[PDB]
């Protein structure tokens, strides 16, 4: 599974 | 149905959402029975961000809706970048894990 970030520092 | 509407507003706050989504599998109601459909879902929470301060998302939670808009058919760039848009006033509905 391939993940992605949403509005992360 | 049987989800959960949360709702990671900021009201002019720095505190990111913190989370990650990802590709999975979801299963869903169809008139040949069950089956096994691309879904996303919550990889994991940051540490200090808005997403954790809820207490109401969890890793491996179904994302339903961004905003109103289902999100059954998207791929994840797709929904990533529905999330980062709204981001100020972000609304998720999911379908917890458990």
């Amino acid at each position: 599974h391939r993940e992605m970030a949403v509005d992360c520092p | 149905e049987t989800h959960r509407r949360v709702r990671l507003l900021k009201h002019g706050s720095d505190k990111p959402l913190g989370f990650y989504i990802r590709d999975g599998t979801s299963v869903r109601v169809t008139a040949s029975g069950l089956e096994k459909q691309p879904g996303i879902f919550i990889s994991r929470l940051v540490p200090g961000g808005l997403a954790e301060s809820t207490g109401l998302l969890a890793v491996n939670d179904e994302v339903i809706e961004v905003n109103g808009i289902e999100v059954a058919g998207k791929t994840l760039d797709q929904v990533t970048d529905m999330m980062v848009a709204n981001s100020s006033n972000l609304i998720i509905t999911v379908k917890p894990a458990n």
